[PDB]
């Protein structure tokens, strides 16, 4: 189901989204999940007496960057996580990031687009889904208890472990931990599939939900994005192995308030 | 130095420092406790709304000064220079006829409410520092004092709300 | 003329201006010159197809800093210049500066307030006036022709020279140059006086006028601010010599457009 | 004014002196400077363009 | 004395003299030239109307 079409990628499968002074195109879409059912109204935080910095064009655009390389080698449910805000955080994050750390609080929603184009003699299936409270880390900390690098952008892929007991942490054992995940239910999150067969692209938009109408970006990361693979990349001797996966994102109608003087640290 | 706190922010002839003062806004501070608001705010678990700091000058009438004032939210660190401070909610106070200034540090809070303060450590919720420094020195002709003291008085605005009665922390003063 | 009043500084002489999340006060004002007669309408540059970054609260506030020290020593028409934009340019210039060099072009107008409070046993008079095309420099260049540091903020005061012939520049002599100024007419510029006697303060607001509706902040500086003194500071043995002069400014309704990726240099 | 001498037409002297001295208590200055600034009223009219007297300042 | 004209009429404690100053009104003077009005008044052959001198105390 969707319009008439293909070897080549056609019509009601060609979509475009313009935002700011950055404009996108895909000639082989299957939708765009507006995850949950509502978007984000630049509804001012009721929390603050701060009549904040609103409707700035300059930050409300599409920042694009590379996540990783997909290749024949990888095993199912191996995964790659992208926390928002903390990856659009500075340098690579335009005027958004700047105004982002000059301010105490933000409240935004994200509109994401992950791209991975192949060829009709390629098999595989990439699962893309946005989940708020989730896990990052990239580590078991040094020498003193608690837990390595959530802000880092998983440089390489992590190993589906024959068992949650969600990478607990201080030399121990017996039993599980509150960072569990059942990568086996990991399709209750607003998601969308990327089937080299069907899909060259996948668009997801998600509203604002933390514990407070606005949160602080120096200790939390309300949503982590996950580009982890559910049916690997077979390739027949001829053919383009190098399956370059790219992601391009857009904060939707952020509302910043609580302004001050350029946050200082990232190792 | 004697730990003889006393009531005045006190100033002169020139350059601070990182100035004049600095008291945070942690409705449990060293400052605000003993104060009504802070004394009342305590027999209650949570607080919301805007706070107000009022500063009355006590110097000679033949004098003249000019102070910068600011609330700097948590995110980065405690300012260490006016320059660093100014980028926060503030008001340049011109010492004139009109003796006192009224300031008021908002409520720049994620949470709709905050904890009235019980400092099993400093946890994330609490927030604030208010600083103040001279933006021009405090000037004065011949026949008048170098030195001058200006009198401190906290209050809870037209926005202040305390809820959850409780009962603190058994003391027995001094 | 102005309301009833004084030794102490009173009533229709107490003014306040709130802008953004920065609010000012003066208890001894004499006005506020809206220089020329019109202010600045966030009129979008007609020059660009760039539906720019507008009405940002966060940058449309009052940045305050110290210019210099006024003292008994100085001679008439000695002067101190403050180019705008290039002094609010970065670090010391909040979110304005950031968004300022992430963008190619700006168009703004300035609302300035210079303060210098003394005591009724003090004599002197400070002339404050904003002029667009004017002169800065801070120098006769090194070894090769043309002309030392306009972006620098005159660190100390310069000497009224018994003659324009507006500091021409390559070893020469005979005759004058297009950077003339008659500090003797230097009261045709929107100005305002600061009379320790009358004045503790001086407020000036000036609209947008360059050669193009928007200009480029890396080669021009459309307005330079000048805090140079017209009747020195006598003080009678007792009394507060140290006459600290402070300036606090506000860009009024800047309109930025033509966005790109953090400008790089300042020595 | 073009002062191939002083011919009959031109006219004026303005003077100024204190009618009571300039007084001041203790702690303040003897001496004080007062600042000069000419202008052409609501009555001033200039007509006959010309072009003066080639200079080249200083 | 240095011929360093400067901008102030400057005064004190007592008696002039024949005072304080004196500048004539010959819209070509030494004074008024350099001034706008006087600077503008020049690229013109004739003048009429009333002049105004403003004095600000410092």
């Amino acid at each position: 189901d969707q319009n008439t079409e293909e070897m080549e990628n056609l019509s009601d499968r060609v979509a475009s989204d313009k935002a700011g002074n950055s404009a996108t195109n895909t000639q082989s879409t299957v939708g765009r999940l507006c995850g949950y059912g509502k978007s984000h109204h630049g509804e001012h935080p009721a929390s603050c007496a701060d009549t904040a910095t609103d409707k700035v064009l300059a930050a409300e655009r599409y920042y694009t960057i590379d996540l990783a390389s997909w290749t024949t080698s990888q095993e199912a449910f191996s995964h790659i996580r992208i926390p928002l805000p903390h990856v659009l955080a500075g340098e690579d994050g335009g005027v958004f990031g700047a105004t982002l750390r000059r301010h105490y609080l933000c409240k935004t929603g994200w509109r994401v687009q992950v791209q991975c184009n192949a060829s009709q003699f390629h098999a595989g299936s990439l699962l893309v889904f946005m989940a708020p409270e989730f896990y990052t880390g990239k580590g078991t900390k040094t020498g003193t208890m608690e837990p390595s690098d959530p802000f880092t952008m998983d440089t390489e892929w992590r190993s589906p472990q024959g068992a949650p007991t969600g990478y607990r942490y201080d030399s121990r054992t017996g039993f599980f931990a509150t960072n569990h995940q059942n990568q086996w239910q990991w399709t209750v999150y607003p998601h969308q599939i990327l089937n080299l067969r069907t899909n060259t692209t996948v668009d997801l938009e998600v509203p604002y939900v933390n514990v407070a109408p606005s949160s602080s970006w120096t200790q939390h990361a309300n949503w982590t994005l996950v580009v982890a693979v559910l049916s690997p990349l077979q390739y027949a001797t001829g053919s383009s192995p190098d399956v370059q996966i790219t992601a391009s994102l857009q904060p939707v109608n952020p509302v910043f308030n609580g302004l001050r003087h350029e946050t200082v640290i990232a190792q | 130095t004697n730990n003889k706190r006393y009531p005045y922010f006190s100033a002169t002839n020139s350059v601070p420092a990182t100035s004049m003062v600095d008291y945070q806004v942690a409705l449990s501070c060293s400052c605000m406790a003993n104060s009504m608001l802070a004394a009342v705010a305590r027999n209650f678990n949570q607080y919301r709304g805007s706070l107000n700091f009022l500063f009355v000058f006590t110097g000679a009438a033949m004098v003249k000064g000019k102070f910068l004032i600011a609330y700097t939210p948590p995110g980065a660190g405690k300012p260490t220079t006016r320059d660093q401070a100014m980028q926060s909610t503030y008001a340049i106070w011109d010492l004139g006829l009109n003796s006192s200034f009224n300031f008021t540090a908002p409520f720049i809070s994620p949470t709709h409410y905050r904890q009235t303060s019980y400092t099993s450590p400093t946890i994330t919720s609490v927030d604030g520092w208010v600083t103040v420094w001279q933006l021009t020195p405090l000037t004065y002709p011949s026949g008048t004092p170098t030195n001058s003291d200006i009198l401190t008085l906290v209050s809870a605005g037209d926005d202040f709300t305390l809820r959850m009665p409780i009962s603190p922390t058994k003391w027995v003063p001094q």
